[PDB]
């Protein structure tokens, strides 16, 4: 077995240890969105109507 | 094992981002073909549209999913869904544009709406909006 | 150590897979962006005048009676008829009285594009305004007419009526 | 063919449009017609009333 | 301008009040009107209707 | 502040953020519906404008 800590080089988990730190997963995954944004809009308007039909 | 446990950290949050815009923009053109599970990625989608249309104040009358467009693409089966929510103009351009703000892949695209009252007695707008999502082939 | 080794070049291969797939994707999307443009444009403001003034390629029909105006259009999508709303008036109409003008528009005896409801006569309640000079009385419909293999509109047909003011 | 339902009198209401100059009233009918030995149709015969615009 | 609301005819109970020469029956309407892009008002259009004193 | 002022909150509406009203920060809107008297709504408005 190892005892309460292993006994002293530290032994071995240097390579249990560090090939762990952890399971990794690495669960390459869940991401979050800025989205993007669109932009507004095109006018000045122009007069026939409804100058007249006012 | 301690510097290849950094790998594992750096890889999976580079993961997330992926998960986070690839899919995203799967909504705007669309995006790879996949690793799709996408099946734990429709029902929190319809999840989500019930919710953006609660808080917007719609009633949803009928939320209806497609068929899977087995020849509107090689690398995707796009599944189009139809949703069926009443209220008034403001709240339902509220509702379109948070299903245009939210981070899933519920592009919108057809939409109508009209008079849900026959002889007009006060005012509330019927809308149906298309909107679909694209899983792998 | 061999095994989250392993676990790391399958996650990154996943990474790298990924990052070269978004480029195009923002690529042809921005094509895709520029070609529903293309497809509003034969149909919607800029593309055939003449000067990039309104009403431009635009709305429908225009009818009047020195009280209010029934309109019939066409816009962009659920933005620019957004705009186009907002611009006017936002009423909790109520009490409408049918008039033999209704059932003219549903006998097509008088001239109009009848993807519209009818109706001209109510009772408004204002919800929301930008014209003091207008009362809208709602956004009477709107559809997204998509078209055909001859040829697209994809915009969304709307038909306003609209009481003005003096 | 009264294989075909009848009327073309009513009062409508839209769900769903794509031809802003045709309001359709609805489907009346449709029965996929097989044939006999004689021959085929297969095909589904049905009925449809539209108002037009205008 | 048909911005606002109608009236002119109705009883009235006090509330609050700091002319003692003036009876406003009450802020009919008000709404702040935009403008667009061709220029502006931003303000907030309204109607009162009040009746004075002697 | 809407109910100590006290209004009825009639709705309450989010809005969309405007991704083009900012490259430094997309604003939300929020469109709120209260009913009560002159007074109450100034002072909704004014206890809204202190927060």
């Amino acid at each position: 077995c190892e005892e309460p800590p292993a006994p002293a080089p530290p032994p071995a988990k240097p390579k249990a240890a560090a090939a762990v730190p952890v399971k990794a997963a690495p669960t390459e995954t869940g991401a979050q969105a800025a989205p993007s944004y669109s932009y507004v809009y095109n006018p000045v308007g122009k007069r026939d109507p409804f100058r007249s039909p006012i | 094992l301690d510097l290849e446990l950094a790998d594992k950290s750096e890889i999976a949050q580079n993961l997330n981002e992926r998960r986070r815009e690839m899919d995203v923009l799967e909504q705007k053109l669309s995006e790879a073909l996949t690793e799709l599970p996408e099946q734990r990625d429709i029902e929190e989608l319809l999840a989500q549209i019930n919710d953006i249309g609660k808080k917007s104040g719609l009633e949803l009358s009928s939320v209806t999913p497609g068929k899977e467009s087995v020849g509107g693409g090689e690398f995707f089966a796009r599944i189009p869904i139809k949703m069926t929510v009443s209220g008034n103009y403001h709240e339902i351009a509220l509702f379109l544009q948070e299903m245009a703000n939210m981070r899933r892949i519920v592009n919108v695209n057809n939409i109508k709406f009209d008079s849900a009252k026959l002889k007009n007695e006060k005012v509330v707008l019927q809308s149906e909006f298309q909107a679909t999502t694209f899983r792998f082939v | 150590t061999k095994a989250r080794i392993a676990e790391l070049e399958k996650i990154i291969g996943e990474v790298k897979n990924i990052n070269t797939r978004k480029a195009e994707v923002e690529k042809k999307l921005a094509v895709l962006d520029a070609l529903r443009k293309g497809r509003s444009g034969p149909v919607r403001m800029m593309d055939a005048l003449a000067s990039a003034t309104p009403k431009k390629v635009w709305v429908k029909t225009f009818s009047e009676n020195n009280n209010a105006v029934s309109i019939d259009g066409s816009a962009v999508s659920h933005d620019e008829v957004a705009e186009f709303m907002r611009g006017l008036n936002g009423v909790v109409w109520t009490p409408k009285g049918m008039g033999r003008l209704v059932d003219r528009r549903r006998d097509s005896k008088t001239a109009r594009v009848e993807m519209l409801t009818s109706d001209a006569t109510i009772e408004e309640f204002p919800e929301a305004q930008v014209s003091p000079f207008f009362k809208n009385i709602d956004l009477q419909t709107a559809k997204q007419v998509g078209g055909a293999q001859v040829g697209v509109p994809i915009l969304v047909e709307f038909k306003i009526t609209m009481t003005s003011n003096y």
